[PDB]
Formats: C-alpha cells, structure tokens, sequence
C-alpha cells in the first residue's frame, strides 16, 4: 500500500498549478555568422 | 473555426441608393505590420470571383469610388455607394489574418 | 488577393527556421525591442532596463562599421578556430539557437577583434583624406 | 500573363481518389514570391479553401477541416500544380479554382484565378 | 551688421510657415527635444519619459535608411490615393499642420513600407557585395 | 609573446599624453560610457543620469555630420582668433587637458557653426540629387 | 611582487596518459579588452624558450590539441593530452596582464 | 626573417659595468608595432624579464627589481639592440635573450627568439 495523504504547507505550491506553462527568457539580439563578403573602401 | 456572418441574406438595391453589406469575424483583424487584413471579393454567377477591395479603406488600382470599406475590429462594413447595372453579384467577405481562409457565406445582389 | 498573414509571420515568428529564412525578417524582432506608490516603482526599474539594455546593444554595434545598417560585412577573417564548419550548410543546415551555443565561447574574442579593426580602418580613412 | 488550365475527371467514383492538375501557360510554376493554391466552392454555397504552397521556402499548408486526407505537390515535369484528394465524399462536391496569389506587391498587385472545373462525384457515365 | 535676431526664430518658429521655409531649419525643433520624496517621482516618470519617446522616434527612422541625416531620400513611389495633390503647391501653398490633418488615415502604411523597402535594399546591397 | 599589457592601457589611460598618441585609442574611453526602498532612487536617479548624458553627447554628435564615426573631418575651416596655435605643434606637444582649458571660450561658437555647416551641406545634397 | 608559483616540481609521465602543468597568480588575469593574459612557452635544454599557449581556451597557429589552456581567475592549468617523446622539457608560465613580467619557476617533464 | 644575434664579453670583472648588443640582422630595429626586449635566464633557475622598449613611442621600460642600474638605448648607426648594465654582481650569470614581440597581429602572430648569450661574471681568463 501507499498511503497518500492530502497536505498544504507552502503557498508556492497553489500558484505552481498555474505558471508551469510559462517560463521567460531574455532576447538577446546581435549574433554573428561568416558570410562572403567584406566591407569595401 | 473563425466564425464569417454575412448580413443582410440577399438586397434589392435601386439604381443609386448606398447599399451596404456588413461581415463580421471572430475576432479583430489589425496586424503589427501596419495593414488590416480583411478583403472583399465579386463573382458572378458562372464567373470566378475577383478582388475589389484590400486594405480597407484604401481603393484598389482599378475599381472606382462606387465600393467602400470602413469598420473597425470584428465589425466589417463593405458599402456600396453607387449602384450600376454591373453592380449586380454575389459579395464575399474574408480574411487573410490568420492560416486558414475563411470566406462569407455569400449575399446576392439582384436588379429589381 | 496579395498580401496574407501565412508568410507574414510575427514576433521570434521564424525562432526555429534556418538562418537564411531567418535573414529574410530581420526588422520584426528590431522593433518589438524597445516599445513592446511602490508598483509604480517596478514600473520605473522595468523601463530604465529596457531602454538602458537597448543602448547597450546600439553601443557596441555603433562603434564598430555599423550604424544602423542592421546587416553589415566588415574586415576580420573567419578564423576556423571558432567554428571550423563549412559555409555551405550554416544559412540553410543550422538554425540560429543551435549557432548561439556554438559560438558562445569566442564571443569577446570577436567583440574585441571587431572594434580594433574599425578604428585602425577609421584614422587610415582619414590619413587618405589629410594628404590630399 | 500567366493562365491557368485546369483538368480533372468529371465523375469521380465513391471511396476512391480524385486527382487535379492545373496547367500552367505563360509562365512557370517556380516563380519566386507567388502563393499557389487550391480553391473550392460549391454552387451558391460559398468558397472553401483547400489548400496552399509558398514557392520560395516549398511550405505546403492545408485547411485544418482538411489536413488529413489532400497531399499537394508540385509537377516541374509539366508545368503543373498537383491535388491528390482519397476518400471523396459527397460534399466535395464544387468547382476547383487554381489560384496564384503574389505574397508582395514587388512580385504582383493582382492576383489571377483560373477558369475552375466542377467537380462532381457520381457513379452515373 | 552681420548676425541680426529677424531670420534666426526660435523654438518652434515657422510653425505657421509654408513647407519649403521650415525644411529650411529644421534643426531648430530637433535639438530642442531632449534636454529642453514624490514629487522626484514626478521628475523621475518625466524624465524617463522624455528619453524613451525621444528613442523611439530615432529606432522608426533608425532602421530605414535615415541614421541621422535627418533629411532623406527613399525608394518607395508615391502612389495619389494617399494625398492626390500637386507636387508644385505642397511646399509653397500649404503648412505643416494642415499636411498633417491631410495624410493621418496613411501613415502606418508608409511607415509600414519604409521598413520593408530597406530591408530589401539592405540584403541586395550584400548581395551585390558577396559575388565581388 | 604577442598581445602584453604594456602598451594596451586602460580607462583614462593616455589622460597626460600628446593628442597624437591620445587619438590612437579613443575607443577606451568611448566603451565605458554607459555601463561602467529610497537608496533604490539614488540608484534610479543615478542610471537616467548616465543614459542621459550620454545621450545628449550622442545628440550634438549626430546633427552634425557623424552619425558614429567617431572621427570625421568637417567644413568649416579654423579661424586663427579661436587658438592662433601651429598645427606641427598641437599633436605632439601639448596634450588633452591643457587643450581643454585653451579652448574654452570658444567652443558654442564652434558648434553653433557646426550645425549649420551640415544643415546647408544637408540640402545642398538633396538640390543635386533633385535635378537629377 | 606577484609570484608564479608551478605544481608539480618535475612529473615522469608516460606517453599516452593526460598531463597536467598548474601555475597560480597573485591576481586574476582577465583585461578589459577581452583576452586572458596567461601565457605558456616550453623550453628544451640549450635551446630559447618558444610560445605555446596564447589567449588560453584557443590554439595557435601551429601547435595541435595536445596543448589545451583552461582554468580561471588567480587559477592556470597547462594540460598536456597526449604525450610523445618531443614533449619533454621545461615548461614556462608567464603574465602578460601587468608590467613587470615574471615567469614560473620551471617544470621539468623527463622520460622513463 | 629578422635574425638576432647577440654579442657582449664573456667574462666580465666585478664592480664594472656589462655592454651587450643585439645585433639585428635582416631588418631595421626601427620597424614599427614591435617590442625590443632583454630577457635573461639563469641556467635551470627560470627565465626574467630585465626591460623592453616599444618603438613607436620610444618607451623605455625596465624591471621594478632593477630599473637602478639597467641603461637601454637604440644604437641606430650599427641597427643594434644595446644594453649597459653597471655594477654587475654574481646574480647576473645568465643567458640574454634578445626579443622582438609584434604588438599586434597586424605586425606579427609569433614572435622571435634570439639565440642567447650567456654571460658569466669572473676575474679569470
Ligand atoms: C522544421 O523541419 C522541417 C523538416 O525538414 C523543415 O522543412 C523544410 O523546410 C525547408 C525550407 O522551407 C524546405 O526547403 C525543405 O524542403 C523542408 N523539408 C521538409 C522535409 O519538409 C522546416 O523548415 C523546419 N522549420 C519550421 C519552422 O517548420
Ligand atoms: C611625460 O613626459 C615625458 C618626457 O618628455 C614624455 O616622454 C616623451 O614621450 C614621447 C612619446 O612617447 C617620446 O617621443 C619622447 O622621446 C619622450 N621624451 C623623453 C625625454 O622621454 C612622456 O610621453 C610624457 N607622458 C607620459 C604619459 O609619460
Ligand atoms: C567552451 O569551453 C568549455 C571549457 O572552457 C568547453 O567545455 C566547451 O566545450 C566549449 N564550447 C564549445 C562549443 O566547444
Ligand atoms: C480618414 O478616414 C476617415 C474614416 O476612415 C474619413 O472620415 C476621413 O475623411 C479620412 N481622412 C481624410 C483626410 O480623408
Ligand atoms: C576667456 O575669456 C575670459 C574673459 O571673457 C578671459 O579672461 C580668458 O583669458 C579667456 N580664455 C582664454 C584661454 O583666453
């Protein structure tokens, strides 16, 4: 048997049910890639 | 799927009467690029049907002031102004917002 | 008719396209970067990092040859100690998150790199423009 | 100025497959920036989208009610645009427009529509 | 003598001038525009708002072809069912408030045409650049 | 080796040396410009400050001819009442900071002169792309 | 003074086996430009020390993978990977961070 | 490919001074973006940095453990690297390395080493 018991404790845990969903990242613009061309003078 | 009402059913306009054929969306048509991508099309019964107006409220190269697009979010008015004999057809409302197209039902315009 | 909203994509539309289809729509993440008593304080903290990030950006890209050109070729070669990978497959085999991890060690190396070789082409520009 | 023929049986048996092709005049089919598609409609009933190709990226769409069953391709070999449609029911039934949509005004201000074939599905010669 | 107060006006001085005197200074508006326990909040929420519409009006004409030069040509036609009005009256008959009454409806799809006919010079031009 | 710390100094490095090895690297004091509940709003008060005026320095640079370039030549000659200096001495023997105190006077001469030099260079551009 | 300190004294290492050279700073080297100055030469006996190592975490132009450079600030390790008989010799750690330079005392690496 | 070579007594008296040159073969000396140096070397007792010279600015530089008594000066006439060093006491037995290092990659990616002179202080011929 596994006995499961009901148990509130932290708060956190109501509002785990609701921003799983959701993470947020930084947009980080301003990469660099190698291409053929150059900057002519 | 996005819901396109066509109202009225069908109208018999007089020559020279504003008619006015309203299509309504699910939900608004404004894009981040700076155009509403709502559309008006005429057909012709055995006829396959041709673009009057794009980006509402702005003529097409080759259709005069006798068509009319005016409205706001979900609220799409096409108006007729002038009616001519050619004017008679059946108008179709879509939208090219958003993957798929969806078209109006279909309002006929008959002579009386 | 002309003009449908299925190739005019939006916001990180094309975040996981190749690089030559995300090349293709550079503007539409270019302009959604700086527009869009105490919590108007997390108002306050929260614009003055979004316009300071901005300039930091404008910065670095402003002292190299780039203005506000947006693509723009420049001096440096390609070490193939960076990357080593071939060229042919980068703009159409890869995708741009899978570049950011690799390549995210020999940034500063290519920042630094970047800088020397605009201000050495910028007083040469200016040593041709004093003798005549 | 590209025209667009279109071609198809006219009795189109239950349970099996319906194949159309759109012929291509004046013109190729690989033309950049253009929007090819398949556009139904039944008589007085409204016109449905089928389905669509973007030339440049080879990105072929359906319509959601109707992803399952049309498969879309292209025909280099003779100049034309493919439909393969299994399984067709009795509300297919419509007239099949062919249709090339330029994606910017760069490429074209007004798009052209095709002549259309009705398509009815009959075990009636 | 030379220097005289009558042809140097002000901050917005020509404001009822026609167009062809006000292009004549417009750098007179332009700098003008930055500089010049709660109630250092409302210095705070006015300062921070000057900088950021201030930025957000140099990114629109950043990311067409117009850094800073503050007068510029482009690529895009004219098409009449904007304004339909003459070219020889525009900038010796009307004013600039009463233009900009007269084209409102169509900004948004100018500045939505800006943006997509320098990104298409932008790639072209390295297009160009790549063959040679 | 190659790459020492000697001669790659750092912030305010060459501040008592000449103008022609000061203008050498001007990109060291260039990048350190921006980046490096009420002692929060000496925080807020002090970071609108530095984007502030580094924005104001970014201001009066752009309205006359240089966008970025961080050294640009210009139009209007030098009038010998401003400093009567040589010019065979002024890069190699004096240095920044003893310029700075030389000059003082003359400088909202110098750049009231500046933005009219470009504004009339700026449409005297568009007169010859008009024509033609 | 700053003092470059070298761990081991002097390793027997057998061909094959990874290698390991450590030398630690007074101070971090990391410089505002973006390039680590640590460095490392190897020297053979009657003969002048010759670079190895730049800018740490990247090669040079003509030594292959059996170098590698990696640590941290006030932190240096010389990884030897894959040992020949060539690999013998004093090994150097020196900064190019501040002025003066100061070197490493001197790892001798033998055969067996 | 500028060869260094160097020269200097090989036994020099105590409580007098030491004068060694580089000589600079296959080059100028006053070639741009390069750093001179002396570098000496106790045998198996780890190489120091006595002082440098970069060219373009003519800045002489030296170690903060012996700026007292180290001279550095460019002998143009002969294209030598010079060094005079007074009072040399028994911990000067070294080799002397004379380096040129390209400050930048512009100027060179690897720099040169010369072969070294090893120099021993002693009364005895
Ligand atoms: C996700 O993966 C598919 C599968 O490869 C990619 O589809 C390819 O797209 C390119 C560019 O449009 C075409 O040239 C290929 O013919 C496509 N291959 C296949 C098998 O369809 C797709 O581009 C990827 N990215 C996205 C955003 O869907
Ligand atoms: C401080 O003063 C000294 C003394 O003049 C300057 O040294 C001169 O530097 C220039 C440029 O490097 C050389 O061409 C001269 O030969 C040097 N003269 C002497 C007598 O050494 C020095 O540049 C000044 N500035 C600093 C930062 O030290
Ligand atoms: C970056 O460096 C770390 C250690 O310095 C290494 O483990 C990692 O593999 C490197 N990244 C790539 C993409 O090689
Ligand atoms: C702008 O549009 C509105 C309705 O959309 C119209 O009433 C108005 O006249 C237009 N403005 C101009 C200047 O024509
Ligand atoms: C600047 O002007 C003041 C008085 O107007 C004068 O005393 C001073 O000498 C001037 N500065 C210089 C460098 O001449």
């Amino acid at each position: 048997t596994e006995t499961f018991r009901p148990g509130g404790g932290d708060m956190r845990d109501n509002w785990r049910s609701e921003l799983y969903k959701y993470k947020v990242v930084k947009i980080e613009p301003l990469g660099v890639a190698p291409t053929r061309c150059k900057r002519r003078v | 799927d996005i819901v396109m009402t066509q109202t009225p059913l069908s109208l018999s306009v007089t020559p020279g009467e504003p008619a006015s054929i309203s299509c309504r969306s699910s939900q608004s048509l404004l894009h981040s690029n700076g155009h509403t991508y709502v559309h008006w099309y005429l057909q012709k019964a055995g006829q396959s049907p041709q673009l009057l107006i794009y980006e509402v409220s702005n003529r097409a190269s080759g259709v005069p002031d006798r068509f009319s697009g005016s409205g706001s979010g979900t609220d799409f008015t096409l108006k007729i102004s002038r009616v001519e004999a050619e004017d008679v057809g059946v108008y179709y409302c879509e939208q090219t917002l958003q993957i798929p197209f969806t078209f109006g039902g279909g309002t006929k315009v008959e002579i009386k | 008719a002309v003009g449908i909203g299925a190739v005019f994509l939006g916001f990180l539309g094309a975040a996981g396209s190749t690089m030559g289809a995300a090349s293709m729509t550079l503007t539409v993440q270019a302009r959604n970067l700086l527009s869009g008593t105490v919590w108007g304080i997390k108002q306050l903290q929260a614009r003055v990092l979004a316009v300071e990030r901005y300039l930091r950006d404008q910065q670095l890209l402003g002292i190299w040859g780039c203005s506000g050109k947006l693509i723009c070729c420049t001096n440096v070669p390609w070490n193939s100690s960076w990357s080593n990978r071939n060229l042919s497959e980068i703009w159409d085999n890869m995708t741009w998150l899978q570049w950011d991890k690799e390549i995210s060690n020999y940034t500063q190396i290519i920042y630094g790199l970047l800088e020397e070789s605009q201000n050495q082409q910028e007083k040469n520009e200016q040593d041709l423009l004093a003798l005549d | 100025q590209v025209q667009l023929q279109e071609s198809g049986p006219g009795v189109v048996k239950p349970s099996e497959t319906l194949s159309l092709t759109c012929g291509v005049s004046g013109g190729t089919i690989s033309s950049s920036h253009f929007y090819w598609s398949w556009i139904r409609q039944p008589p007085g009933k409204g016109l449905e989208w089928i389905g669509g190709l973007y030339i440049n990226d080879e990105r072929i769409n359906y319509n959601p009610s109707l992803e399952s069953r049309v498969t879309i391709s292209k025909d280099t070999s003779q100049n034309q645009f493919a439909l393969k449609l299994t399984s067709v029911t009795a509300a297919d039934t419509a007239v099949y427009y062919c249709v090339r949509e330029p994606v910017i005004a760069a490429a074209g201000t007004v798009d052209v529509w095709g002549r259309g074939v009705l398509v009815t599905v009959s075990s009636a010669s």
